[PDB]
């Protein structure tokens, strides 16, 4: 169960907890500012020195 | 027509349209070698027009208490309201309907352009029964106007501005009615209020259409003592304004 | 110039008065709706950074450069502006390479040096941003680009000092490193067992980045 | 200089700030932790449990997704996390469990997916033992 | 080109598109201004605008109305002159600098007294 | 309705309606994007370039100029064919396949023929 | 012969001009929208021809052809200037034979595109 041997930053290992702890909640006290507070859609993409990019993937 | 205005009964006469008459009469003057003026019009075009829509009136109660009222049409070219002829009626009768093309092609119909629409008379001549639920009709749909921009936008909107949008979608959608399909007072009355105090925000955009039909049918079979009311005294006493808002929120309940 | 080319020349430009009008009072909502999650910011950032004010954590003696924009334009001169702090900082250390988070801003420095450009980010302008895709973002600079081993890191963000006014900012991030080398380190009790300064890099990259964003 | 001033924050909404606390029990990686008014500078990294913020009358309890958390010299801890929760009236056992079993069959799913479902066994664990 | 040489044929066109391409952008500039311009479109501009000042001209029958002694350029130096332009080593100097400016050298001149005058 | 038939006059009608906001945004496809739209105004603008083009149709007596040849659609398949995309049935479906087709089934098997 | 090379090449600037007005707002592009915009700009600028200086239909068939499939994509804008004479030159000394049937033929064999598929694609690598 090690997080920062194969898992992930200290960022990630929080933020793992963030979205199970918000979603362990009522579904009724769940405001829209929680759902989108979960949700993202930006991609990243790895250049190189000659303005050459890698195959974009989802962050 | 006149001749019922006279002999004290009423007459409505619809002209259309003014604008070939105008056409017309210019080949005559032309032809006749007579003075061109503005688009080769003679400088007596308007009197005519003034001529003939001075015609139609209210009678007194000594002279018979008859009437004559005229709807003349006028077809101008591409919204140009500036146009001469158009110009010279415009400037005769006492409002207009103007009608717009692109308001048609969305599907409002009939197309009725609410903002340069205008009635110089308005109330003196409109059921009280409807009055008292119109009256607040002309002030929604002027605010819709406005923000109607705002209706393009995501839902960043502020609820206050949101709320003139839920209603004007609705009132506009509710206006839109049917060709060869005139409705009664009686049977307005009822759709103004449902829709003016805000029983059909709740309902879909897409089912306003139905929503005339079952709801009609409804009171013509359980508050059927209700309408008969409304054509009869052609009034809304504060019994019926609840009586009508009662049977209203029963349907919309049930819906 | 007929009469024609006119009233439909005339006639679009009011449809963009319209779109523009409306443009501006939809932005006064996204500001309000974006001081809630400044102040909230900026309130827990006081917590974290109170840590080093009263224990020195300052560098002493390669260089990952990161500049926060959006994405959409039309917002007057933003991506001119972060796009020029940028420019000076990198005449005295060319050699340091920048991941700019923004198509918008890329291809305002990908002109200028398309080489230190190693990584970009999109799909941010949207909405205000969360701790949830904030902490994932730093995540990729510790996996793929190893932001670990270099030495001293920058951050480049625009503090609106008022609301006709902004002013381009910049703020360093130091790393685990330079978190020993603190002047002032013995002051605080800590088990070297933990890991405690490495996990305090991959946690205080996340948070100062995301009081850059919001 | 009398209690310590408490500055409980979040990324999205900030609870205490500059309040007097008697005393406050926080998770640490070393193990459970206490403080009162006066107490040494330590800096502990916060693991996923519960903190209870105590005050003379009844002591209010939260349940903490993790951070750091940082005693200054002139009396003053500072608690940094993400999300929040209330006593017990916001999480439901139900809503729970949904997840929670999901989670065992994650490790069935790909190792690079079931890698993030080892850490949500011991968050959704603690997450029981709350209901006391 | 095969009466006033191929270059001057080159420079002339070049400076022709440059200042057609800031007036394609004038509805552009009114409304929204130079900071929605492209970073190539933003530098055309001000060069554009360096080169419409230049072509300004004192003119020794019209230094009652100027009040600045008349200017004879010739065709060789001016040509010489806008090339020098076109290839952005000029893009340093302020606009200012180009108005009612004579010979290519007199703009070097104006820029450098312009420095003195700055308080 | 009483004339070409109560489904034929509702498929019109809609296809009217879409074309119609389509070219009343068009004030906002150029100055915000077509990201700004929202869920229902996305999906309406996709179908109205669709059925935009799915208006055109080749003639075979302009077969030389456009060099594909001359196609007859009838109207019961015609009503057919936009009612079906009024559902969103083929939302799947590239826009260039829609361009110059006659038959619905026509569009199917183009945009078929062109993933190869 | 010139029919073959440019069938929808007309079609093809309309959509260039409808990306380049687009292109306008300042938004980044995708590779889509920026593949035809490189090529359309450079069709645009293939275009232009000298007063007083007619061309064969020799030489406007591959000089057509080397643009509406994408070779001048790989090629800078103010290349395609001087890019134009030196292609004609390479064929006029070489490929000369291919020249000779467009010509007289009129019309493109499925020989003679072979042919000049491979006349166009080695030029491309030289220099």
């Amino acid at each position: 169960s090690a997080w920062r041997k194969a898992g992930i930053s200290y960022a990630a290992y929080l933020n793992v907890a963030a979205q199970a702890i918000r979603s362990s909640l009522k579904t009724e006290l769940q405001t829209a500012s929680v759902l989108n507070r979960s949700q993202t859609d930006a991609f990243y993409t790895q250049y190189k020195n000659g303005t050459a990019a890698s195959e974009p993937t989802p962050i | 027509g006149e001749w019922f205005r006279d002999n004290g009964k009423h007459a409505l006469i619809v002209y259309d349209d003014l604008s070939k008459q105008a056409v017309a009469y210019r080949q005559l003057s032309l032809l006749l070698r007579r003075p061109p003026g503005r688009e080769a019009y003679p400088g007596d075009v308007f009197y005519l027009h003034s001529r003939l829509l001075e015609r139609a009136a209210k009678l007194s109660e000594k002279e018979g208490s008859g009437s004559l009222t005229a709807l003349p049409v006028i077809e101008t070219q591409g919204g140009d309201v500036s146009a001469y002829i158009p110009t010279n009626v415009i400037s005769i009768t006492d409002g207009q309907i103007f009608l717009e093309a692109e308001l048609f092609y969305k599907g409002i119909r009939p197309a009725i352009n609410v903002g340069l629409s205008v009635s110089r008379v308005g109330s003196a001549a409109q059921v009280k029964a409807l009055k008292q639920v119109a009256g607040s009709l002309k002030l929604f749909l002027a605010q819709y106007r406005e923000v109607a921009a705002f209706a393009q936008f995501g839902s960043d909107l502020d609820a206050s501005t949101k709320q003139t949008l839920v209603r004007g979608e609705r009132l506009t959608q509710l206006l839109k009615q049917n060709q060869y399909s005139p409705l009664a007072t009686e049977e307005q009355v009822p759709l103004i209020y449902a829709g003016v105090n805000g029983h059909l925000d709740g309902i879909e955009l897409s089912r306003i259409g139905e929503f005339e039909s079952s709801f009609l049918s409804y009171l013509k079979s359980n508050h059927n003592e209700l309408l008969t009311e409304i054509r009869e005294k052609g009034e809304l006493s504060k019994e019926l304004l609840a009586s009508l808002k009662s049977a209203t929120e029963s349907f919309v309940a049930t819906f | 110039a007929t009469l024609k080319e006119v009233e439909m020349r005339l006639k679009s430009i009011k449809n963009i008065e319209k779109i523009t009008k409306t443009m501006k009072i939809v932005a006064s909502t996204r500001l309000s709706k974006a001081e809630k999650a400044k102040i909230s910011a900026k309130k827990m950032d006081e917590a974290e950074q109170l840590f080093y004010k009263n224990a020195e954590t300052k560098n002493l003696d390669k260089e990952l450069i990161v500049a926060i924009t959006s994405d959409k334009g039309l917002c007057g001169s933003i991506h001119s502006q972060l796009a020029k702090a940028v420019r000076r900082h990198l005449n005295d250390q060319p050699n340091a390479d920048i991941v700019t988070i923004g198509d918008k801003i890329k291809m305002q420095l990908l002109r200028t040096h398309p080489n230190n450009i190693k990584l970009s980010i999109n799909g941010i302008g949207k909405d205000a941003p969360t701790f949830q895709e904030s902490a994932l973002i730093a995540d990729k600079l510790l996996s793929v680009m190893k932001a670990g081993t270099y030495p001293k890191i920058s951050i480049f963000y625009n503090d609106p000092v008022s609301s006709l006014s902004f002013e381009p900012s910049e703020k360093p991030i130091f790393n685990a490193k330079t978190i020993e080398q603190s002047p002032s380190f013995g002051k605080f009790e800590i088990d070297t067992d933990a890991n405690v300064p490495r996990d305090l890099f991959e946690y205080t990259l996340a948070n100062q980045m995301l009081t850059a964003m919001a | 200089s009398s209690g310590l001033k408490l500055q409980f924050a979040l990324p999205h909404e900030t609870l205490y700030s500059g309040s007097e606390v008697t005393q406050v029990n926080l998770p640490a990686k070393s193990g459970r932790i206490g403080v009162l008014a006066n107490h040494v500078p330590t800096v502990e990294q916060l693991l996923p449990g519960v903190v209870e913020v105590m005050e003379g009358s009844n002591s209010k309890k939260f349940f903490i997704s993790g951070g750091f958390a940082t005693v200054q010299p002139d009396s003053q801890l500072c608690v940094t996390a993400i999300e929040a929760f209330p006593l017990e009236s916001f999480s439901q056992e139900n809503i729970k469990n949904l997840l929670a079993e999901a989670k065992k069959n994650v490790s069935s799913s790909d190792a690079r997916e079931a890698a993030e479902a080892a850490i949500q066994v011991e968050v959704l664990e603690n997450l029981q033992s709350v209901l006391k | 080109a095969a009466v006033v040489g191929q270059e001057h044929y080159d420079v002339a066109s070049k400076v022709q598109e440059t200042l057609q391409t800031y007036k394609s952008l004038q509805d552009i500039i009114a409304i929204l201004g130079m900071d929605e311009l492209s970073e190539q479109d933003k530098l055309t501009v001000e060069r554009a605008r360096k080169i419409q000042r230049f072509l300004s001209q004192p003119f020794a029958v019209a230094e009652v109305f100027t009040g600045i002694p008349g200017k004879l350029v010739r065709l060789k130096d001016t040509v010489a002159s806008f090339k020098a332009v076109l290839e952005g080593k000029y893009d340093n100097i302020p606009e200012h600098a180009f108005y009612m400016v004579g010979g290519i050298e007199d703009v070097v001149a104006k820029a450098e007294k312009l420095a003195a005058e700055a308080n």
